[PDB]
């Protein structure tokens, strides 16, 4: 990490679809019932990462064990919940 | 000293340097365990430093050539 | 060395609290010297009596207010630490005090037990307004000595915290007031000769004149430290 | 960091046989917290087997607590 | 459970670790200093009076940032840099900052300042110790005029010290000053009434000459001793002790009916709003440094004491005037408008 | 921000003519103490041009400021931080004494801050230190008269003036110094004259 | 008419009265006013002011540590004060106060830890309000990105 | 009771405190001549005079 | 009260209203650290409704300052009054007039730098007196709310708590009146449901050893901040309609 | 000093002058000492003055400028024009939480320097 | 009574003359109780020799100038304040300084006289400027105790008092100066607790230890008319 300099430069719409993890499509934020992420939408873990550390959203795999697993049901990646403030 | 360094800063000049010196010496004694020239007297590593620097016992010139010689008698073992 | 010892020579007893007490012949300078040395312990360091603990049947907390009762319990409490006490034996007892009917709640009341003396038996605690009120306390009296607030005796021991009983103030001191002046004695020969005469003003317990003994015999005591280990 | 460091000590202070089943049933030393039939089957030992084993590593334990239970007695607040 | 045994481990980990003591605003860099810790029961931080300055603080309820500088870099720079006593003088100009004031100043003053003859007029004493054993047997007043014995350590050509001694003229309580005051420097520092402007000379002329660490000690000695004799002294305020001048009534009906006159002018025509605005601040100002002067005059001397024989004229030991005079706190402005005249306020425009 | 000591001495000739403030008769602030613990430069010696004095590469000490005083040297070039050299920072020796150490400047000190906050302060100290502690204003306008404190004779630098009916010198220049020469002939006293003056000589 | 009244109460007209120190017993050197000031107890009781914090809860975005007494806060580090350290030399001061003491998550737990080990090593981070402030310009559409040595 | 400073007069000029200690002092001054008649019981046409 | 004064004391203290003044006078038939009965006097007494009046006194409340407001009772038992007479005295009054603090013996003149700028020195004598002690009535809640997992529950039924704290607690889980408390002593136990704790290994080992799974709750009782100490003087339940009442409530 | 930072250039040198560019007079020398010795366009100069405002802003750090004040409009400039902050400055160092490169940290921060020269 | 006697713990003895000495542990306010006390004592009642009438031959008054003498006869009397004498049994000596030529005239110049020891011979009188010049006095040494000033003698004392007879003042007082300093001494558990420094600096004639035992020892001699 440990750098030399700091450059700014106008974002490329190609640049811009780099640093995304995916689109999001839909305003819905959670779910009212089990407030957990709604599918493609603000909060969703599909594009910007587990609620929980190390637990995809529906459930099927836990702990420190499952690394980078992203579940095939949900489709979530088994990673820190931190992820979701760099994503 | 307790006090004041006033006078360790004599014996090297540069407060910033005298702060660096001490530090690498403090480091010694509280890492390595290396022991202190002047009796302890309860006193921290902060302080028995300074006393080492204001008498003129340590000094980056002299930290370097004992950091040379100690590391040269390991490379001896070494190989 | 010509030591010149004073010797204590009248005792005014103005009143029972205030007595006045001419000391002759002090050697100059001695009159400043043990008048203020005297003074201090006399303030800070006089053993007493005084009220530590109060337990009021039918009331939990020193905040609420009894029926049938003027005074909120807060300041029936201050009254007690003005109530007046000698133990004669023991360092701690627990004086009784049931009163019933309209009246002037008095120290009288408190059920005299055969060692203590109330000083002041016409000390006022309580005013009783109806006539079907009763007031029923336990009154806890403890020897020490100089102040000891319920604050910083609520942070020290507390080995048993009993739901019921209430700390409150207690000046185990009995000296209110202590001043010394320095008077000419205009001695046989010696006009540097001098006098010191001590006014003390103390609440019932301690003597005017057992007092001055005991301040005395406590400066004494700490001198032999001095004396004594080189 | 401290509990997690002591009990890699703490693995090596009792028996080997029980520490075994603990750091493998627990996933510590392991990966897969192996439930019962699990720790079972690896040792091949039996069901009577795991509770003699669990109950000979809380007895280690103890001996830890009296030694040095100073911190867990202050557990009970 | 804050067992007690805890108590002991801490007062060990304060030991030599200083910590960093902040006040807002944080205007120079000497709001931040470094301190050595003092374990204290009671839950208020307690500062030492001579960076009070430094920081603005005075103890009205304001509050102070504390931070511990954790690395032994950061402990060593806050006792090498940051430390109260090597952060001595002001970054902004040469002048130290660490300076007594108030009850420090006038307890100096007290004791510095001469009386005419009083207890013990024109003694000799054998050194400041048998001054000292005089003022404290009760046979001196600190303001007696006397001749002592002082013997005063004057720098060589080299770094050795000369010792001199000589009969000197001053009063007894400026010879038990020079019982603080650290060798090498002149007799003379203390012989006059010292004030804080007189107290600032001094610390700077012993940093300069003696270097940092007498300095420090000095700083100490001179704030204990001011402070010491300040509470002997009973200093005190009483109104009489603000006193009006006899004449101002007439200064002031001089001045009435005179503004007057161009005010009954103004009408007449040789005047507008400007100049005859400018004419009567000129004479209300003259008017006023006329009542202050009759004031300080008044009250700075007019003592009237016997001396020895017949009368003298001397300074006024006036509480208030001790406390102008020294700088210890108010200045000729506010003690105008305590005993003299309040005088022309200005409009929140500026105009007056 | 950036200001930094970067170097010990650019090896610098160049300074900045500081004179004595002199303005209202009383010397406002001396050259003495303007000049005190700066590095002198051009081989500042005494009147007497036939010795050096001081040297081109020295530290100004309370001593070397005394001597100053005895020989009453008005004008010294004093090396000073605009004229340095040095790139991405200043010189120890440019700048002269940390004030607040009473030695010279340390390399790597951070001035520019220090020189900041020192501006700084004072302004916020004397915004609310004035004003809560004073209420009226205690102001002073009588400047009518020049009088002359010492014996003297007068100076007139930059000044065009008309005689008039009176027999008197009414001045009509915008910029005028009147100012009060001993007898060695150094300037001691200054004084603003203004314009529609009359002088007495 | 005050004076007339303390003549009724045989006070001194004055109002200042002969005082003995408690201490030594000697009497002051001049009279001293004393009198009857009322006085009050602000609401100000330092028992409400006096505030100290170690290590606790912190922020959400920022990651600093919360403000306040109520929300067991550390004290602002503010410009006028990093200003204060920048005059100074403290560089090492400075950087634990942006460093391991405010946002670097990693730097505060493994300070700790050497803390309690007694190493009094710093090892510094990066500060997560860097990281932040990152994001928050890459979301208006500016890349702005980290070169590498 | 309470010693205060008094260099935090003059400069504050808030005098009012000084002439409020003054008669403060007078006002108990009058309380200890009634506190010391009411101790000596003494006559209720001559603690009316007074 | 005040010993040097204005005047407009007694003004502010009637008109504040915290006092409580006789609006019809007469004599007084029943004085009471609570209340005070007046029977009115005929010629203000109308002689239609009983002619008594009652004023109930405010005892020991709490402030919005959480300072302390209690009235006492001025007048004696059998004290004849009349319209505008101060009854009952409000917190900072003496009688019938305004009082904020204390007046005390104070000397002008330097300490040992105790005076330093503004700074006090009192006599241990002000403490002892009590003399600007002062009372802080403070007020703090526990609330029993209903989560996704369930509705927590007020019981002294609390995982991993000595008997020394519930011995303060009665049945219900609430401190007594008259307990005193200090900083991390539980007021109000309450528990909340925890939803299928995944544990790290350690926990499930700890969980083993002693055996205290202590059920699917958690620990959110309401305690003493730390620090403040005081006696509880009152509690009050507030429950909703439908819930079955706590015995305590 | 910090308000005469920066100059106008007239004419060119071996590098990009040409008419009246504003460049800081450190940079200018730096060219002017390196030409002197080798030759090449002579470069006339003009210092400028900057008051502390626009000075602050002239900074070649947009780290520093964008700290300071006009944030949006510092940030478009530095991003169209693809500039480059090597952070110098104590600002800049502060912000990514580094060692400030004065007092303690000169030491270390020259040494980072002659790293740059070797590994 | 949970009485808490001090007992004395440091002796730093910088010098014969000066010695500091820390005590404890104090109860609160007996700090200054017992500094004060001591410090009175100390000062105006610890007994010692002291010089109090000097006779020179060819001097009538103080005032006047002796030819040969550099020092006013008013300064050689400063210094023989100065002069440290012990008697052992008497109570009053008549010292006799007879001394001639050129040199500082020194202590070690008067008779000895077999029960008399000065501490310090070497003390400086008279500087002798001409070789031809001779001093002779007769110097009286009386025992009393405190601080007696000429002053307070002449006003009190009127019988006897013949022109020539020089009286100067007689410290009797060994001690030279005396302060104490109350520190806290953080006690187990009482903070409260304090201890007591006491700077004494005498003159050589009686020691700092010793005296300080014999002001207490006065101290409790005052306390035995107070029965217990
Ligand atoms: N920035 C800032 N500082 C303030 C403010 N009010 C007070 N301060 C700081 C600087 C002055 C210091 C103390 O304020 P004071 O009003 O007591 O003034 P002072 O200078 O001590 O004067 P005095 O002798 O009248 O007490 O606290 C404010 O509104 N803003
Ligand atoms: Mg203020
Ligand atoms: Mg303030
Ligand atoms: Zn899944």
């Amino acid at each position: 990490e440990e750098f030399d300099a700091i450059k700014i430069a106008l974002a490329s719409p190609d640049m811009i679809r780099s640093w995304s993890f995916g689109e999001v499509k839909k305003p819905e934020t959670i779910n009212y019932r089990t407030f957990k992420p709604e599918r493609d939408g603000l909060f969703c873990a599909r594009i910007f990462g587990p609620v929980k550390d190390y637990e995809c959203l529906c459930g099927k795999y836990k702990r420190l064990k499952h690394r980078g697993v992203i579940c095939e049901k949900c489709g979530v990646e088994v990673t820190q919940t931190k992820v979701r403030r760099e994503r | 000293a307790r006090v004041t360094v006033q006078d360790a800063v004599e014996k090297i000049g540069n407060r910033f340097d005298l702060v660096l010196v001490a530090a690498r010496r403090a480091r010694q004694m509280q890492v390595g365990g290396k022991d202190p020239l002047v009796p302890e007297e309860n006193d921290k590593t902060t302080v028995i430093a300074l006393r080492e620097i204001e008498e003129g016992l340590i000094n980056n010139q002299i930290l370097d050539v004992r950091e040379r010689q100690e590391q040269q008698e390991q490379e001896a073992a070494e190989l | 060395t010509e030591f010149l010892k004073p010797r204590l020579v009248d005792i005014e007893q103005v009143s029972s609290t205030h007595a006045k007490v001419t000391l002759e012949p002090l050697e100059r300078g001695f009159g400043h010297t043990l008048g203020n040395a005297l003074r201090r312990i006399l303030l800070s360091s006089m053993p007493g009596c005084a009220v530590t603990e109060v337990e009021i049947d039918g009331v939990l907390h020193e905040y609420s207010t009894k029926e049938g009762v003027q005074e909120d319990i807060l300041e029936i409490l201050l009254n007690l630490k003005g109530l007046a006490v000698r133990v004669q034996g023991k360092d701690e007892v627990i004086l009784t005090l049931n009163k019933s009917g309209i009246g002037p709640v008095t120290a009288a009341d408190i059920t005299h037990d055969g060692d203590v003396e109330i000083v002041k038996p016409q000390h006022v605690i309580c005013h009783l307004t109806d006539e079907n009120a009763s007031i029923s306390m336990r009154i806890k009296v403890q020897r020490g000595r100089g102040y000891v607030p319920a604050s910083t005796r609520i942070h020290s021991e507390e080995d048993e915290r009993p739901i019921g009983r209430l700390l409150v103030d207690a000046c185990y001191s009995p000296v209110e007031r202590i001043a010394y002046n320095v008077e000419a004695a205009r001695v046989e020969q010696r006009t540097d000769l001098d006098k010191l005469v001590i006014e003390m003003e103390t609440n019932g317990t301690i003597d005017p004149e057992e007092a001055i003994r005991r301040a005395a015999t406590i400066l004494a005591e700490q001198l032999e430290a001095f004396v004594d280990l080189r | 960091d401290d509990m997690k460091q002591s009990i890699v000590k703490w693995l090596f202070e009792l028996n080997a046989k029980q520490r075994e089943v603990l750091a493998r049933r627990f996933g510590l030393l392991g990966y897969e917290a192996a439930t019962l039939e699990d720790v079972g089957r690896e040792i091949g030992l039996t069901r009577e087997r795991v509770r003699q084993i669990q109950v000979e590593g809380l007895r280690r334990l103890r001996e830890i607590l009296q030694t040095q239970g100073l911190n867990i007695e202050a557990l009970f607040l | 459970r804050e067992e007690a045994v805890v108590w002991d481990i801490l007062d060990e980990v304060i030991r030599e670790h200083p910590v960093l003591l902040n006040r807002a605003p944080t205007l120079h860099r000497l709001g931040i200093q470094a301190f050595e810790p003092v374990l204290i029961e009671g839950k208020a931080i307690q500062l030492h009076p001579l960076v009070c300055a430094a920081y603005n603080a005075d103890f009205d309820g304001d509050q102070m940032a504390v931070h511990v500088p954790l690395t032994l870099e950061a402990q060593l720079e806050a006792r090498a840099l940051m430390m109260s006593t090597n952060n001595i003088l002001s970054p902004a100009n040469g002048e130290p900052i660490i300076v007594p004031s108030q009850d420090v100043v006038l307890g100096l003053y007290y004791m510095t300042r001469d009386c005419v003859n009083a207890k013990g007029e024109g003694m000799v004493l054998t050194g400041p110790k048998e001054a000292e054993r005089l003022y404290r047997s009760g046979l001196a007043s600190l303001h007696a005029r006397v001749k002592v014995r002082i013997t005063e350590y004057e720098k060589d050509a080299n770094g050795e010290l000369v010792a001199k001694t000589s009969l000197k003229d001053t009063t007894v309580g400026r010879a038990i000053l020079w019982m603080i005051v650290p060798k090498g420097l002149p007799y003379s520092i203390v012989n006059q009434a010292l004030g804080k402007k007189a107290i600032s000379k001094m610390l700077n002329t012993c940093y300069r000459i003696l270097g940092l660490k007498p300095t420090v000690i000095f700083a100490d000695q001179i704030m204990y001793t001011g402070f010491a004799y300040a509470a002997r002294s009973g200093a005190s305020v009483g109104i009489d002790d603000m006193v009006i001048p006899e004449k101002k009534h007439e200064i002031i009906s001089e001045a009435e009916a005179e503004v007057a006159e161009i005010q009954e002018q103004f009408q007449s025509g040789l005047v507008t709003a400007g100049e005859r605005y400018n004419k009567v601040i000129d004479i209300w100002a003259a008017a006023n440094d006329r009542v202050s002067k009759a004031m300080m005059d008044n009250l700075q001397t007019e003592t009237v004491i016997n001396r020895d024989g017949q009368e003298e004229k001397q300074v006024s030991f006036n509480s208030i005037y001790m406390m102008a005079d020294s700088g210890a706190r108010g200045s000729a402005a506010q003690i105008r408008q305590l005993a003299g005249m309040r005088g022309l306020m200005a409009k929140p425009d500026g105009s007056i | 921000q950036d200001l930094v000591v970067t170097e010990d001495d650019c090896g610098t000739h160049e300074g900045i003519m500081m004179t004595p403030v002199i303005e209202g008769g009383d010397v406002k602030e001396p050259l003495r103490d303007r000049v005190l613990g700066r590095v002198t430069a051009e081989d500042v010696l005494k009147p007497g041009t036939a010795d050096i004095l001081v040297p081109r590469n020295t530290l100004l000490h309370e001593q070397w400021c005394d001597l100053l005083e005895e020989n009453s040297v008005d004008a010294v070039k004093v090396r000073s931080v605009v004229s340095c050299d040095t790139d991405f920072g200043v010189c120890a020796h440019c700048y002269g004494r940390d004030l607040a150490r009473g030695h010279i400047i340390n390399k790597g000190e951070a001035i520019g801050v220090i020189a900041a906050q020192s501006i700084g302060e004072p302004g916020t100290q004397l915004t609310m230190r004035t004003f809560h502690i004073g209420g009226a204003a205690s102001r002073a306008a009588a400047e009518s008269s020049i009088q002359v404190k010492n014996k003297g004779s007068i100076k007139l630098s930059n000044v065009k003036s008309v005689v008039n009916s009176s027999g008197k010198l009414v001045i009509t220049s915008r910029n005028t110094e009147l100012k009060l020469i001993d007898e060695f002939g150094r300037t001691k006293e200054s004084y603003k004259v203004p314009y529609g003056a009359v002088l007495a000589k | 008419e005050i004076k007339e009244l303390l003549k009724l109460g045989d006070l001194p007209t004055s109002g200042q009265i002969r005082l003995y120190d408690g201490r030594t017993g000697e009497q002051f050197e001049r009279p001293v006013t004393v009198g009857y000031m009322y006085m009050l107890k602000l609401n100000h009781l330092v028992d409400d002011k006096m505030h100290a914090r170690s290590t606790g809860s912190y922020s959400l975005v920022t990651q600093q540590p919360l403000g306040g007494k109520a929300q067991f806060g550390g004290q602002r580090f503010g410009e006028m004060e990093v200003w204060a350290l920048e005059a100074y030399g403290a560089a090492y001061t400075l950087q634990e106060m942006l460093t391991v003491k405010s946002d670097d998550v990693n730097g505060r737990t493994k300070m700790y830890k050497n803390i309690v080990d007694g190493n009094h090593q710093m090892e510094p981070g990066m500060p997560e309000s860097f990281n932040v402030l990152l994001k928050e310009i890459r979301s208006l559409g500016i890349n702005i990105e980290l070169e590498d040595e | 009771d309470i010693v205060l400073n008094p260099l935090g007069v003059p400069s504050r000029m808030n005098i009012g405190q000084i002439l409020e200690t003054h008669l403060g002092m007078a006002a108990k001054g009058i309380g200890d001549k009634i506190n010391a008649m009411l101790k000596q019981q003494q006559e209720v046409a001559k603690l009316r005079e007074f | 009260k005040p010993l040097v004064g204005t005047g407009m004391e007694r003004a502010v203290a009637v008109d504040s209203g915290v006092t409580a003044v006789a609006k019809r006078g007469g004599v007084v038939q029943y004085v009471d650290a609570s209340r005070i009965v007046i029977k009115v006097n005929e010629d203000e007494m109308y002689p239609g409704e009983a002619g008594i009046d009652i004023y109930n006194l405010t005892k020991y409340t709490r402030s919005n300052q959480n300072t302390c407001i209690n009235q006492m009772p001025c007048v004696s038992l059998g004290e004849p009054v009349e319209r505008g007479d101060v009854l009952a005295d409000g917190p900072s009054t003496d009688l019938g007039e305004l009082a904020l603090g204390q007046n005390m013996r104070v000397a002008f003149m330097p300490w040992n730098g105790y005076n330093f700028e503004d700074s006090i020195l009192v006599s241990e004598r002000v403490v002892q007196e009590d003399r600007f002690t002062t009372i802080h009535i403070q007020e703090l809640a526990c609330v029993s709310r209903d989560t996704k997992l369930g509705p927590e529950e007020i019981t002294a039924d609390i995982p991993n708590v000595g008997e020394a704290a519930l011995s303060k607690l009665d049945e219900s889980g609430i401190v007594y009146i008259g307990a005193e408390v200090t900083g991390g002593d539980i007021l109000v136990g309450k528990v909340t449901p925890k939803g299928e704790t995944q544990l790290t290994p350690e926990e499930k080992l700890l969980r083993a050893i002693f055996g205290e799974k202590a059920s699917d709750v958690k620990d959110s009782s309401l305690r003493v901040p730390n620090g403040v100490s005081g006696t509880v003087i009152d509690v009050q339940v507030f429950t909703r309609d439908g819930v079955e009442k706590d015995k305590r409530a | 000093r910090q308000m005469l930072r920066k100059a106008t250039i007239v004419n060119a040198g071996s590098s990009d002058f040409l008419e009246g560019e504003q460049v800081e007079y450190s940079r200018v020398k730096i060219a002017n000492r390196e030409l002197e010795a080798n030759g090449k366009v002579g470069a006339t100069y003009s210092r400028d003055l900057l008051g502390i405002t626009k000075a602050s802003l002239a900074t070649e750090s947009f780290i520093s400028a964008a700290s300071f004040q006009e944030t949006t409009r510092v940030l478009t400039e530095a991003a169209v024009a693809g500039k480059r902050d090597e952070l110098r400055g104590l600002k800049e160092n502060v912000i990514v939480g580094r060692l400030i490169p004065a007092g303690t940290g000169y030491a270390y921060h020259q040494d980072r320097m002659r790293r740059r020269a070797a590994g």
